[PDB]
């Protein structure tokens, strides 16, 4: 009838097998939420990490809310970053930290460069990468407790001798966001989702459920052809 | 210092390199093109074979 | 005289279908390439959608023979009766299912990615495809004899069809309606749902977007199929309550009134393609 | 002062190389090649598609029986078909999904993969148990795993993101030798037909051909403008075809030593990802950015054909020894095995 | 790897049995399992197969309707119920290991079987003789004949060659007519074709007397054979 002896009818039937695990297990993964973890040097991603309840690729898993997040730490990775970052091509969401102080800080040997020039370059880098053109970003301006000391004692025209506003925390903090929100070019494309963080501040995870729950619902909706 | 032994090593690797007795361009593409002559009608790709020696397109 | 109102008709209804043929081609063949052009989409919505728009692009070529009983003719009337009523209630289904499909996307996700797959979807326009063909097969093995080719009151006798065009009306416009309505009900309430709960849906606004496309798609599917058959339903109660006939008035008003509606009826063609460009926000 | 002397030393070498490099180029390929009748055109059609895999497919190896093919994704798995009837032999969950290379042992024992957390995993699949283990985890490298290559059922050669590659010992798990002398990434392997070379090409523009018994770079090919993605043997191992990021193959020799010819065309400005010869070295198959894979005559430097039935970004290819079929593998989650 | 049979005994005619395989030391979700069993003296018999998951059930025509298999893999147990049993059915039966892909090898491992006692179209496959004299050091030369072509149309014959030494269950020496099995040595090679197959044994040793089997697995029923004997 078809033609296939025994042993090629049970291969087909181990193929057949083989394929609704495949399936079983794609499914049980896409149900998983994937974020990027990325940032500057000592930007606080381990306060992050310490925060949230938790070489190569350090992967940690977290569940909340029925909700089971898998975040890719890859600052271990000291490699061409344009030679690995296409395969972060569909994750759901790319959280950034960038440390608040440290607009009054150097870290590498280039001692010139004010570091979070360099950590603007960065996001900027990331933000306009042609793999991310619609996968939403999470900032996250960490160590905020610490940017009111810095704020006394030095204000931000070190870090943009353009700098109109005062020495207070709420303008100098809203100022911040806006020169990093608008490094964006794909506005449309893309959301950036801001908040500001401090060691004791327990409410990062909730921040995040409510921005990979947004960025979820607007993929279904994308999906479906409504949006 | 450091730089002097890196520079140590890249001039040694330079002196191995430069020591081959290299062949003539022309003798090189002969047996080149010699190799892809003498076994074209061993290549399914280059010659197509009919579809009864195929195993592919036995269905 | 039934056809009383033939000195109108022959101006206003052939420019109004050509009108529509235009705008529907023109839509329609523009929307099929931007769908093939992207062939990174290939969910069950992509399918739906390029089933509506092979059916209506269908319809489109349908016009132009029954545009022909327009000015003042064999038996081909009847070949063309099928490409014509079939194409339209295809759409309906269809905007039933892909709406089904919606509903199933948005609320219950996990469900969606499990057994709305490309090959239920497959299977489902199959089973709608013969659904509608078994239908409206027997409208091709009716003659339309006479002066006029496609007459309804040559076509119609009481002996079987006041209680099957109910039927058929039913199965093809009432029960779609409440599929869609309850579909897009529960989209809406979730949204609304999703609003009330995180601050971000609220600042961002990326639910005031869907909001409005799917109000517009309850509103254009309403008004283009609603006057139809309620017309179809009015005149089958007028007939319980109004055992006897008179073809001077009423059944006149009834003939305008259907030759009216059957205008909107397939002008829902052109606002379709209108409404996919509205709906995807970046391929406009 | 000591660092300007060695560097000027080194400069007076490096011209030295070029000169003797110039010395023997007495003719070109296309000067030889120029009465030799061309390959005509060449239409092969998709005879096979292997669906399965979720996401992109990273990498793929042909078996040495010219039917099994192993072929590594991001979805976490890596699947062992049967190209002849699309019949998925294994599936073998991966314990970290971010692959990006695979290899099929020349004995069809062992499978190889590794990626984005410099690991190796040596995996078995002859086992009493009918099931596949983890037969051996090598670690070491300290970036990204980029390519792997079996040569033999015991050692194995692998090339990291580290500017390094290395020889491993299976059944020990320790680096019996280190090729060093990269400055950039490396990013593909190839051994020789005879097993006692190998070429690697970093993000340098440059390729090394490396000497795995004693582990010496015995000779340094530059010549392309930007990184280096694939590299193949000449069927012979006395030539080798590597393609760049600049859309621009190029066929280096080993015995004259220069780079040989160029393969490029002014409508091709995407990156390549792969390259492999036919069996007789007469075609050379590179699979580009543009999502088709074209078919060169090695010999002219003409465009023979194109293999277009791909959606997304072509990865890894591979030709059968037998030179029967070409599989190719792409970030759409399909492979395509062409005849 | 193991496979130990339990359910035995003596039973009377027209009862009811469950003879159960436990599994130990291997993935037992992924194998296909079967039941053979062997007459007091007959030699072996294919009784029923079961899949890797639970799909295609096969049983020989003579036990069709009688007896069933259960599979259950969390537990890793092969059941073979049966009921109504007549005196035909008293046989030690064994539980046989079998798993299907390309290059696989069938048939692998057999169990080492319980006995049960019961007081009071297809393709035959003929072995030529039933005995022949060896003495350890010659070759010899087994032949078994098929009634049909078991040439394949893909290029494989499906024949296979087992081995049952005096009180031990038989173990697997060449599949599909060439290939040795992981663990034989050496010494057994095969050849042939179409309906005539042979097995070329080089130097005997005490360990290679034993009674030989061919089987065809073109389609079910499997089909043993008489088994040719060896003495010293
Ligand atoms: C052709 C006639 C008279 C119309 C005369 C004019 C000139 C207006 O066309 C119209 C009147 C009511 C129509 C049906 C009605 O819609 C219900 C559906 C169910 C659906 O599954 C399949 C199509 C079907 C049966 C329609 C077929 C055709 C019908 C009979």
């Amino acid at each position: 009838g078809c033609t296939l002896s025994a042993e090629d009818k049970a291969a087909v039937e181990r193929s057949k097998m083989i394929d609704r695990n495949l399936r079983e297990d794609g499914e049980k993964a896409a149900r998983e939420v994937k974020l990027l973890l990325l940032g500057a040097g000592e930007s606080g991603k381990n306060t992050i990490v310490k925060q949230m309840k938790i070489t190569g690729i350090v992967e940690t898993h977290f569940t909340f809310k029925d909700l089971h997040f898998k975040m890719f730490d890859v600052g271990a990775q000291r490699s061409e970053r344009k030679k690995w970052i296409h395969c972060f091509e569909g994750v759901t969401a790319i959280i950034f930290c960038v440390a608040l102080s440290d607009y009054d800080l150097v870290l590498a040997e280039d001692e010139e460069m004010n570091r979070m020039h360099a950590s603007m370059k960065l996001f900027d880098s990331i933000c306009n990468n042609k793999w991310f053109t619609d996968t939403s970003i999470i900032l996250f301006l960490n160590k905020k407790d610490l940017f009111e000391e810095k704020i006394k004692k030095s204000p931000l025209t070190i870090c943009y001798p353009e700098y109109a506003g005062s020495n207070t925390y709420e303008e100098a903090a809203a100022y911040i966001q806006c020169q990093f929100e608008d490094l964006n070019k794909r506005k449309d494309t893309k959301e950036i989702y801001t908040h500001f963080t401090c060691a004791t501040d327990t409410k990062n995870v909730q921040f995040v459920f409510d921005a990979v729950t947004d960025v979820i619902i607007k993929n279904n909706l994308k999906d479906c052809g409504l949006f | 210092t450091a730089s002097i032994a890196q520079a140590r090593k890249l001039v040694e690797q330079l002196k191995m390199e430069a020591n081959i007795d290299r062949i003539k361009v022309s003798k090189a593409a002969a047996d080149l093109m010699a190799y892809c002559e003498a076994h074209a009608k061993e290549d399914p790709l280059l010659t197509p074979v009919p579809a009864s020696e195929n195993p592919f397109r036995e269905k | 005289d039934l056809y009383a109102h033939h000195s109108t008709a022959r101006i206003v209804m052939p420019l109004h279908y050509s009108l529509v043929f235009i705008i529907g081609l023109v839509g329609n063949l523009l929307a099929l390439v931007v769908i093939v052009q992207n062939r990174k989409k290939i969910n069950s919505t992509t399918l739906y959608s390029t089933n509506l728009v092979i059916s209506d692009i269908l319809f489109t070529t349908a016009l132009p023979t029954r545009i022909a009983y327009y000015a003042m003719g064999d038996a081909l009337c009847r070949i063309t009766a099928l490409v014509f009523y079939i194409n339209t209630y295809a759409g309906v289904n269809f905007m039933t299912c892909l709406s089904i499909d919606r509903f199933i996307a948005v609320v219950h996700p996990l469900r969606y990615n499990k057994i709305k797959r490309i090959e239920h979807a497959k299977g489902v326009c199959i089973f709608v495809w013969i659904l509608v063909f078994a239908q409206t097969l027997p409208l091709l093995i009716n003659p339309m004899s006479k002066i006029t080719c496609m007459e309804y009151p040559n076509f119609e006798e009481t002996k079987s069809l006041p209680w099957i065009l109910l039927g058929a009306c039913f199965i093809g416009y009432v029960l779609p309606l409440i599929i869609i309505l309850i579909c897009y009900s529960q989209i809406c309430c979730k949204l609304f749902r999703t609003a009330k709960q995180n601050p971000l849906t609220e600042k961002s606004g990326v639910n005031k977007k869907a909001l409005n496309t799917i109000i517009l798609i309850i509103v254009v599917f309403v008004l283009c199929f609603t006057p139809y058959h309620v017309a179809i339903i009015q005149h089958m109660i007028k007939k319980l309550r109004f055992s006897n006939f008179l073809e001077c008035s009423q059944r006149h008003s009834f003939q305008i009134s259907l030759h009216f509606t059957v205008c909107l009826m397939n002008f829902n063609c052109c606002m379709d393609p209108f409404i996919y460009f509205f709906a995807c926000k970046g391929y406009k | 002062s000591e660092l300007d002397q060695l560097r000027q030393e080194a400069e007076q070498l490096k011209n030295q190389i070029r000169d003797a490099r110039k010395a023997c180029a007495d003719a070109t390929l296309s000067q030889i090649t120029n009465n030799i009748d061309p390959v005509g055109r060449i239409q092969m059609r998709t005879r096979r598609t292997l669906r399965g895999h979720l996401a992109k497919i990273y990498a793929m190896h042909w078996g040495t029986d010219s039917r099994l093919l192993v072929s590594a994704s991001q979805d976490g798995k890596l699947i062992i078909w049967d190209s002849y009837t699309t019949n998925k032999v294994h599936a073998i969950p991966l314990r970290s999904s971010w692959v990006m290379t695979c290899a099929y042992a020349p004995s069809g024992n062992y499978v190889a993969c590794g990626g984005l957390d410099n690991i190796c995993s040596i995996y078995n699949l002859k086992t009493r148990e009918g099931n596949v283990r983890v037969s051996r985890e090598l670690a070491g490298h300290t970036g990204y795993l980029s390519c792997c290559r079996f040569l033999d059922d015991n050692q194995i050669v692998t090339s990291s993101g580290d500017t390094t590659c290395a020889l491993w010992d299976i059944e020990t798990g320790q680096q019996t030798t280190t090729f060093t002398g990269h400055t950039g990434d490396v990013m593909s392997l190839s051994l020789a037909p005879d097993t006692r070379l190998f070429v690697s090409g970093a993000c340098d523009a440059s390729a090394k051909l490396w000497d795995v018994r004693e582990g010496m770079c015995r000779q340094t090919f530059t010549g392309h403008e930007s990184d280096i993605n694939a590299i193949c043997f000449f069927p012979n191992g006395n030539a080798f075809a590597t393609g760049s990021d600049d859309a621009t193959c190029r066929l280096f020799d080993l015995r004259a030593d220069q780079e040989l010819m160029t393969y490029s065309h002014d409508n091709i400005i995407c990156g390549i990802t792969s390259v492999s010869f036919s069996k007789s070295g007469r075609l050379l198959l590179a699979g580009y950015d543009d999502f088709n894979c074209n078919v060169w005559d090695a010999l002219k430097a003409d465009r023979a054909g194109v293999l277009a039935g791909h959606d997304n970004r072509v990865s890894c290819l591979g030709v059968t020894d037998d030179g029967m079929a070409v599989a190719t593998g792409s970030w759409d989650s399909f492979l395509k095995i062409w005849n | 790897v193991q496979l130990v049979e339990s359910g035995g005994g003596l039973v009377q005619p027209g009862g009811s049995r469950k003879l159960s395989c436990s599994a130990s030391g291997f993935a037992f979700s992924s194998f296909g399992m079967h039941w053979v069993r062997q007459a007091p003296e007959k030699g072996l018999e294919w009784v029923a197969y079961i899949s890797s998951g639970s799909g295609t059930i096969y049983y020989a025509d003579t036990v069709k309707g009688r007896f069933t298999i259960s599979r259950d893999d969390p537990k890793n147990t092969l059941f073979l119920q049966m009921t109504s049993l007549r005196s035909e059915d008293t046989a030690m039966y064994y539980c046989v290991r079998s798993i299907y892909y390309y290059g696989s090898s069938p048939f692998d491992f057999w169990g080492q079987g319980t006995t049960l006692t019961v007081s009071s179209s297809d393709i035959v496959m003929t072995q030529a003789t039933s005995s022949v004299p060896v003495t350890p050091g010659e070759s010899v030369s087994i032949s078994c004949r098929s009634s049909k072509s078991l040439l394949h149309s893909n290029g494989n014959t499906y024949l296979y060659w087992f081995l049952q030494r005096p009180g031990q269950s038989p173990q697997l020496l060449i599949y599909r007519m060439s290939n040795l099995a992981s663990g034989v040595p050496d010494r057994f090679s095969g050849s042939g074709s179409g309906t005539a197959f042979t097995l070329t044994i080089s130097r005997l040793e005490a360990e290679d007397v034993g009674v030989y089997y061919c089987m065809q697995h073109l389609e079910y029923p499997l089909t043993f054979g008489a088994g040719t004997k060896l003495e010293l």
